[PDB]
């Protein structure tokens, strides 16, 4: 509000102001309404008498610019801005010289054309509002009262106003471009700041019943209403209150620093337990391919069609067993779906139009695989209170399970390079800068080194998995549509290549909210015997599907082809992180150019062809019997990768805080190894926060062995 | 007729009637803040949904006069009104063609960047532990004869010649800038919206804090994600009318003027007139000065 | 070999390596009324050695520990002494002399000039008129509806204090009515203004004065060097750097100076709202009263706030196979048989505390609300050890935040070190700051780390920032592709994202560009319905570099160009024909820059909108309010009124409308008057 | 294929005391040029210069091999079956994979030739 009155009005009426508000005892800086109201007042006071003089006969004249001519009269006195005392001095000499009448109260102007005084008043408010009390403190005492306001009204005693239209105007104009830039910004609230008839109030802002009552209770002990706390501490001086209460404080309250020597650290203690089994969405390692040759004729197409004419490839289809059972469900209901899935397609070559989008029939088999089986419904608990068993939905603490080594083959295999492309990207503007060139170096090399890679794989699948279950849940909502698992990939000599993963049959995907499930059945193709780890397919019931003729140099081989069946559940937000599975390359990007990054802030030069580029130099990446193992730059980008998409797809809140917690752990022996002498203040609180996390996840599991055997060979 | 038989049928009712007769014109932003909020939960796979159907976008009934039914092909390109993309591309192919000759003083603010880095030298990337200093660096640098309320009074004559306000229509002298202006855009067609956003970002100067270790010329903070980053520099060099109030509407001096019938009113008499956006006010062309 | 990549760690320094123990890139798909239970618990427990004293007003148990027994033993503890936090507050005043007096008028022009709308800018917060978790301009409507359906109309001023005396003068009233007609008397309304939800929303009785508070806080924050919370980016990394320098100067090399890593994981718990009362009246001395009363409400509040327990729990049956939702409402009277025998203990050790569906909560605070305050109190530590306080060889100086802080210690020698680290932790104690020491380890200076900014020897890594969506936006094919490209540059200037990075992350967003557009480049073989169109468009023009990505044309965009528009960096190569037809203003289809060209199309209370109406009719009759806030002292339907009569009369006397039109509009024009004089 | 259960078995061995191990990769590498050898006689094909010059021979191999193959794949399941450790479990089940693939293709070639 300051900044507004300094630059709207000129200094003069600032520092007039500025000594009414010294005179009155005022700060400006608190009562900033009161200010631009004074310098509003002195203002239109001083625009009131400009430019009018008495002629030397009985005339008035309104003659502006300079007037050296002098001879003429001013018509008018400024009492407004002059001290109290000398503006009574002044009132009472006019006063005398003219014998006029002494106001009861201080006046504004003296209208000197016709002898009587004139009383200014700049209203917020209405204008005959403001007259009435305006009249009324100024009871007799004749003297002229004229009102302006803030929106171009006026009002005059006997509608009989002492100007011409053109300053009156002027005036209005004025008062009306004053409102409208504090309406601008923001300021026009002293529109209420008028609570009383020339007087401007601070702000009222009171605390009262039910908010002093209140207030009364929420505040320290010994103080009984919120105005003895206030006064309490008002007088309050640091007379040393914290020294004294340390003195008076038990020595047992204490940080003390136990070092954290090479060693101190101890292993972090694994669960014991059955082994931990798979729980991806779909197979990773074991996953089999049945593949077309598309014909180039890029565009996606319908998926159905390419599924078709996959499954069409292949001839060896034998009569379906149970090779390895589910132990927790009806084994023949999985065979019975395999069977109508192949019954389905086999129809759908024998209709007159051909599906793009197959809904399956609803069977029981279908029924109860997709738990389609009527779940417990939603009573009352008041009818149902008397049920003898009613606990609570969990009730129950997390199994414990051991690692098992399938995951650290899963790990091993996701790093591996492969044939296919798996990632075609984009273009970009040809390179202009030197920053540029270094950028796309990078990138280039990382994508390189990248795409044919086994995670990038991983991740197509996911993407359209999860693509293909979002579109048939929001376009099916009422039936078992068949959703194939398809991916496409460029061979080595391009012909680009469509692969048939197996199928998924959707439930009924009701999903108003991003956290209901969606159940389906998930049916993939594989060459990997369920009887040599049993304890991974816990949740699958194996079926022995057909014979795979495959090529060897030899000759050709035939091995069993096995289907993996398993019923599970995602919700939408599943479903969206699983689209946006993509983002793992750029995540391991962003760590391989932190690192390059890192390095060139030291040795200040562009440290990018020495990790690229630089065969000799190698990263210990890996752990043998032997020792530590060391790999090229381009397997730790596939290591990354391989681990940025294993997090994407082992999501868990397990893994979120041992991250947390690990990172603690590396950061301390980190700094052991630099020589700066580490310290912890509870290294015990800290181990069981890391370990209260490792449960049943195999990937958890995992990262806690990774971090065991670092801390084997750092420590050493 | 359309927009004063909505406002009718809107006060036709008794709480919609109640927020029109007491909210002032000055309290409008508060109440134009009251939205219902989320309605976007995914937009992108919204956007991914619409565009796979067919006739995602809608348009005017003209559109149906301009682009055929029918593509070459044979692809409908609209229907009863919504429109597929394939008119987009159309209209972008041998749709009807005009002269961008304005287009290049709208925006030439964004035409600027683009003759500032085609001609700008690249020096040598120094990879070093630099520190960055917080200034206070001039994202647009506004013109420098006008301050923003300067601007934002030349905004308001240029794109919005009937809405000036007060301030605008008691001003003694008009600025020479406003009159180039006028003259400039006189036959544009842009937008209004879009002409005065884009004189707002050519003329009013906008500031703020940015950690720029080196030059803060406002040429320099264009090319910031380019010329610095985590511990290189790359070294970079761009290329290169008097009225006055009288009061409040007055029934005897006829009907209410809009600000572009004062021109014509006369050297010393009265009318009223709707400046602003809202209260019509009584005033007269300034007799003396 | 047996791929380990934490191995890494061998070569590579941790801290440069960091970046690869972060395992997530965005929310993750995971995500309660337990948890509520036990953070109660838990705050109540903390301080069980305080008064207990029944609301009169409330009617709850509330827990007061201020003043009491002082700590024995490492655990955490609520027992903030009220001489000890003055004192803290009165030193950090003398050692930044006149900070508060400045800070207080800053912060009164904010509170006289702050208009309702500021009001609807935030999350969801709780609405007590429909017991719901609602947007912010969703609850604000309902609370002034409510409000004038009672004789409760002051906010209709446009003025954030205004809204704020009418919601202090509600809870005056001994009923309130909320017409969907429910009737709440004067307690149950109090326990519902005094309300927060569920990582916990308050109501919109509480979210003004905390909004003041929270000004004032973070003017007094800007003014302390320690506060690293409300700056963000690349100058906080200079915070970092700072410090470190000002604490590593050491003369002669014979200061040891140890870093702590600190951490404080559930340090609100113990923050007392009477503590904040203290700083809030010490902070405002010497200021007019009101000023102290409008800042001295929101801790009056939360002192005296409630915890809703949530959805509920569910049990579920065998024997009949149904399941059954039980609301936390009615869970205070259930026998008891139903429950775990961990949600058993902690229902039976919460009931005492439950009153009419919500638990009391008055130690304690909930993330988020007092950041800025709290970052105060905490800087009033760290300025406690400066040597003219800490009267001893030894000294420290460091960071604080509401998340983390880091410390510094510069002693002659070990045993000074760790004389420091025990006063530095007695008096946070004193202060009701309780340090983790689990997750705060100590090491000599040059190498720590403070909310996810790692700093090693002089280089500071960046890594407090998720790395964002880079798919299309879906608004259109205009603002999507200046929006990608912002948003990279933006992350590339600010999240310090790298040069590379920022590349491929380009070339992601040009990717999902064109598959979701469907408008992959012109010499492709991609078949898609707009191929056709797209390839015949790419094979008439003889320029094809100024073809947008939108027509099929290539992309031109790289690190140096992120900043110009794409029509602009272009329009040098685009066909003087393809430029008429793409930029042609009568076309049928029409912080981020974009040209305005065809490819800006548009895809397809008892009155929520109602609001919404008038205020496009208002820009309808006056174009300029769509940017300007309009001014004026008449009212809507006034200036719309008088707008159509003067556009009405000129059309009529210019031809382009008729008579009849003339005469219906000018008696629509009556009409509307008579409504109003109704 | 052998390539990596081979120098897996290496990194065993010389990672600890195992002569097993060692008797088992001899039994690998004898098993790998094997295949290598037939997959050569299978380059002498129907062209008839003598084609099946060694069918006693090729006979006495393809028994002898059948024993040694059945063996190898019972010691690795043995071995497996005890063997506590991920890398030697991995190595083993890997190892067992390609045993059983080799001796299935091996019976199919003996099935063909006769």
């Amino acid at each position: 509000m300051e900044d507004f009155v300094r630059q709207c009005f000129n200094p003069m009426i600032v520092e007039l102001a500025e000594k009414a508000m010294k005179e009155y005892g005022e700060d400006l800086k608190i009562e900033t309404n009161k200010f631009a109201a004074i310098c509003t007042h002195l203002e239109v006071c001083f625009m009131y008498s400009d430019f009018h003089f008495i002629n030397e006969r009985g005339e008035s004249i309104i003659v502006e610019s300079g007037d050296p001519n002098a001879l003429l009269k001013h018509r008018f006195e400024i009492i407004e801005g002059r001290d109290r005392t000398m503006a009574w001095t002044v009132v009472n000499s006019i006063c005398n010289t003219t014998g006029a009448e002494k106001p009861k109260f201080l006046p504004d102007l003296y209208d000197y054309k016709e002898n009587r005084f004139i009383e200014i008043g700049v209203t917020r408010r209405e204008v005959h509002i403001y007259y009435l009390e305006k009249a009324n403190k100024i009871k007799s005492e004749k003297t002229h009262i004229h009102i302006f306001s803030f929106t171009g009204e006026e009002m005059a005693t006997k509608a009989d106003y002492t100007l011409d239209e053109e300053s009156r105007a002027r005036i209005k104009t004025r008062l009306f471009t004053i409102r409208q830039e504090m309406a601008s910004r923001g300021l026009w609230d002293s529109f209420r700041q008028s609570e009383r008839g020339e007087e401007t109030i601070e702000e009222r802002f009171e605390i009262t019943g039910t908010m002093r009552r209140l207030a009364d209770q929420s505040l320290p002990p010994n103080f009984s209403s919120l105005e003895n706390f206030r006064a309490y501490v008002d007088g309050f001086e640091p007379n040393g209150y914290i020294e004294g209460k340390l003195s008076q404080m038990s020595k047992e309250v204490n940080a003390r620093i136990e070092p954290f020597l090479k060693t101190t650290p101890r292993p972090l203690r694994l669960p014991d337990g059955p082994p931990c089994s798979q729980r991806s969405k779909f197979l990773l390692m074991d996953a089999l391919k049945l593949s077309i040759e598309d014909p180039s004729h890029e565009g996606e197409g319908i998926p159905l069609y390419d599924a078709i004419k996959c499954m069409r490839t292949f001839f060896g289809w034998k009569e379906p067993n149970v090779v390895k059972p589910h132990e927790k469900g009806i084994n023949p209901n999985y065979l019975l779906a395999w069977k109508q899935v192949l019954a389905e397609l086999q129809d759908i070559e024998n209709e007159e139009k051909i599906p793009k989008t197959k809904n399956m029939k609803k069977t029981s088999q279908l029924k109860w695989a997709l738990g389609e089986n009527m779940a417990p419904e939603k009573v009352d608990f008041d009818d149902c209170k008397d049920v003898s068993d009613l606990k609570q939905y969990d009730s129950d603490e997390p199994e414990l399970r051991s690692l098992a080594s399938w995951i650290q083959s899963e790990f091993n295999k996701a790093c591996e390079l492969t044939d296919s492309s798996w990632i075609e990207l984009d273009e970009i503007g040809e390179d202009v800068a030197p920053i540029e060139h270094i950028a796309s170096m990078r990138r280039n090399y990382f994508t390189a080194e990248v795409s044919h890679c086994r995670a990038t794989e991983y991740i197509m699948k996911g993407v359209y998995i999860n693509t293909a279950l979002l579109n048939a849940s929001c376009a099916a909502m009422d039936d078992f549509q068949l959703i194939p698992m398809i991916s496409k990939c460029r061979t080595k000599e391009g012909r680009r290549k469509t692969n048939l993963y197996g199928f998924i049959i959707k439930g009924r995907s009701h999903l108003r909210n991003d956290t209901d499930v969606v159940n389906f059945v998930s049916m993939e193709f594989s060459l990997t015997d369920p009887r040599l780890e049993p304890h991974k397919w816990e949740k699958y019931c194996v079926l022995e599907i057909g014979d795979m003729l495959l090529r060897s140099a030899i000759g050709q081989v035939s091995r069993p082809m096995f289907l993996y069946v398993r019923t599970n559940g995602t919700s939408k937000i599943k479903m969206k992180w699983g689209m946006e599975m993509r983002r793992c390359l750029l995540q391991s990007l962003q760590q391989i150019e932190s690192m390059i990054e890192a390095e060139s802030s030291v040795k200040e030069k562009d440290m990018t062809k020495e990790f690229f580029e630089n065969k000799s130099e190698t990263w210990p990446i890996g752990e043998s019997p032997k020792g530590v193992e060391e790999g090229s730059i381009g397997k730790v980008c596939r290591t990354l990768l391989a681990k940025s998409v294993f997090n994407s797809l082992y999501a868990s809140p397990q893994l979120e805080g041992f991250s947390a917690e690990s990172r603690k752990l590396l950061l301390i022996v980190q700094a052991l190894r630099d020589n700066l002498e580490p310290g912890t203040f509870d290294l015990g609180g800290l181990y069981e926060a890391i370990e209260e996390c490792l449960i049943n996840d195999p990937w958890v599991l995992l990262n806690a062995s990774w971090f065991n055997s670092f801390l084997t060979h750092a420590l050493r | 007729m359309e927009r004063i038989k909505e406002l009718r049928d809107l006060m036709s009712q008794s709480r919609t009637r109640e927020i029109l007769t007491k909210t002032t014109v000055d309290h409008m932003a508060i109440i134009k803040k009251y939205t219902s909020g989320r309605q976007e939960k995914n937009p992108a796979l919204r956007m991914k949904w619409m565009m796979a159907m067919k006739y995602p976008i809608t348009a005017d009934k003209r559109i149906m006069e301009m682009i055929p039914e029918r593509n070459e092909q044979g692809q409908t390109l609209w229907s009863k009104v919504m429109v597929s993309p394939l008119a987009v591309t159309w209209w972008n192919r041998n749709g009807p063609t005009t002269s961008a000759v304005h287009y290049p003083k709208i925006y030439k603010t964004y035409f600027e960047k683009v003759e500032r880095l085609k001609h700008g030298t690249f020096g040598p990337v120094h990879f070093r532990n630099q520190v960055k200093i917080r200034r206070r660096v001039d994202i647009n640098p506004g013109h420098a004869d006008l301050s923003a309320k300067e601007a934002q009074d030349v905004i308001m004559e240029v794109v919005f010649p009937n809405e000036v306000g007060a301030r605008i229509l008691t001003s003694e002298s008009q600025l020479t800038i406003t009159k180039e202006k006028k003259e400039e855009l006189q036959d544009c067609k842009i937008s209004p919206l879009m002409v005065a956003y884009m004189l707002e970002r050519e003329l009013v100067r906008k500031t703020r804090f940015l950690p720029v270790a080196g030059g803060t010329s406002s040429v320099y903070i264009e090319v910031l994600h380019l010329t610095q980053g985590t511990c290189w520099e790359q070294m970079y060099t761009p290329g290169g009318r008097g009225f006055l109030i009288l009061g409040k509407e007055d029934r005897r001096y006829g009907p209410a003027l809009s600000i572009n019938e004062l021109s014509n009113l006369a050297k010393g008499e009265k009318a009223n007139v709707l400046i602003g956006q809202g209260d019509v006010v009584l005033v007269m062309k300034r007799k003396r000065d | 070999m047996d791929v380990n990549p934490t191995l890494l760690f061998l070569k590579v320094p941790a801290q440069n390596a960091i970046s690869t123990t972060f395992p997530y890139t965005g929310d993750p798909p995971y995500s309660g009324t337990g948890y509520t239970m036990d953070t109660v618990n838990r705050t109540h427990q903390y301080s069980e050695k305080g008064r207990w004293t029944t609301n009169t007003e409330t009617g709850a148990p509330q827990l007061n520990p201020i003043d009491g027994p002082l700590p024995e033993d490492n655990e955490p503890s609520g027992y903030a002494q009220t001489d000890c936090v003055l004192e803290a507050m009165a030193f950090l005043e003398e050692s930044h002399p006149g900070i508060f007096e400045n800070s207080c008028l800053e912060t009164m022009e904010v509170v006289q000039q702050t208009r309702v709308d500021k009001l609807t800018q935030g999350r969801q917060t709780y609405d007590w008129t429909l017991n719901r978790n609602q947007p912010a301009a969703t609850a604000l409507a309902n609370t002034i509806e409510v409000f004038r359906s009672n004789g409760l109309t002051a906010n209709e001023s446009g003025r954030l204090i205004d809204f704020l005396k009418d919601v202090m003068e509600s809870m005056d009233k001994e009923e309130m009515e909320i017409t969907t007609k429910q009737r709440l008397n004067k307690r149950s309304y109090l326990i519902r203004a005094l309300t927060l939800n569920t990582i916990a929303t308050p109501g919109m009785q509480i979210r003004g004065f905390v909004y003041f508070v929270e000004t004032l806080a973070r003017s007094i924050c800007e003014k302390l060097e320690q506060s690293g919370l409300p700056v963000g980016g690349n100058e906080k990394k200079a915070k970092l750097a700072n410090v470190v320098r000002k604490m590593m100067t050491n003369s002669q090399d014979t200061e040891l100076s140890f870093t702590i890593t600190g951490d404080n994981t559930k340090w609100n718990e113990n923050q007392n709202p009477r503590m904040f009362l203290a700083m809030i009246t010490y902070i405002t001395r010497n200021q007019p009263e009101w000023f102290r009363n409008v800042l001295s409400i929101a801790p009056i509040m939360f002192s005296n706030k409630m915890a809703r327990l949530g959805k509920g729990y569910m049990f579920e049956s065998k024997s009949m196979k149904l399941r059954t939702q039980i609301p936390a409402e009615m869970l205070a009277s259930i026998d008891l048989k139903y429950f775990n025998d961990s949600t058993r203990k902690k229902i039976e050790k919460i009931r005492p505390l439950l009153i009419d569906g919500t638990a009391s909560l008055s130690p304690g605070m909930m993330m988020g609300m007092f950041n800025m305050l709290s970052t105060v109190l905490g800087v009033s530590i760290l300025n406690l050890g400066q040597k003219r306080y800490t009267k001893t060889t030894y000294w420290w100086d460091g960071l604080q935040s509401s998340d983390d802080f880091a410390l510094i210690v510069n002693a002659p020698n070990h045993e000074g070190i760790q004389a420091g680290v025990d006063r530095f932790y007695r008096t946070c104690k004193l202060l009701g700051i309780n340090m983790s020491k689990k997750k705060s380890y100590i090491n000599r200076t040059g190498t720590f780390e403070f909310t996810s900014f790692f700093y090693r020897y002089g280089f500071v890594a960046n890594f407090s920032m998720e790395l964002p969506s880079f798919g299309v936006s879906g608004i259109n094919e205009s603002a999507d592709m200046s929006i990608g490209v912002t948003v990279i540059k933006n992350n590339m200037i600010n999240n310090d994202l790298g040069p590379a990075t920022a590349q491929m992350a380009l070339q992601l967003f040009i990717k999902d560009y064109r598959y979701t557009y469907r408008c992959h480049r012109g010499d492709t073989q991609i078949q898609t319905r707009r191929s056709f169109e797209i390839k015949k468009l790419w094979e008439q023009t003889r320029s094809k570099a100024g073809l947008l990505v939108s027509d099929g044309g290539p992309n031109l965009y790289n690190i140096r160009n992120l900043h110009i528009p794409e029509v602009c960096l272009k329009w040098e190569l685009m066909d003087e024909d393809y430029q008429g037809r793409l930029c042609n203003p009568l076309n049928p289809f029409v912080e981020y820059d974009a040209v305005a060209t065809t490819h800006s199309w548009i895809p397809k209370l008892e009155d929520e909108q109602m609001y919404q109406k008038c205020c496009n009719l208002f820009e309808k009759f006056f174009p300029s309010s769509s940017y300007r806030r309009p001014v004026g002292i008449s009212s809507m339907v006034e200036a719309m009124v008088s707008r159509a009569r003067i556009d009405a009369r000129i059309d009529f006397e210019s031809g382009r409308i008729k008579k009849e039109e003339f005469a219906e509009i000018m008696k629509i024009c009556s009409t509307i008057e008579e409504l109003r004089r109704q | 294929s052998f390539q990596d259960i081979l120098m897996r078995m290496s990194k065993m061995q010389l990672g600890s005391s195992s002569e097993d191990l060692n008797g088992i990769i001899t039994q690998f590498e004898s098993l790998k040029l094997y295949r290598d050898s037939l997959g050569e006689a299978v380059m002498r094909m129907g062209d008839l210069h003598s084609l099946q010059n060694r069918n006693g021979k090729w006979r006495e191999q393809l028994g002898q091999k059948f024993e040694e193959i059945r063996w190898l794949i019972e010691e690795v399941r043995h071995r497996l079956k005890i063997t506590e450790n991920s890398f030697e479990q991995i190595t083993f089940m890997q190892a067992l994979q390609l045993l059983l693939e080799v001796e299935q293709e091996i019976r199919t070639f003996s099935f063909q030739l006769i």
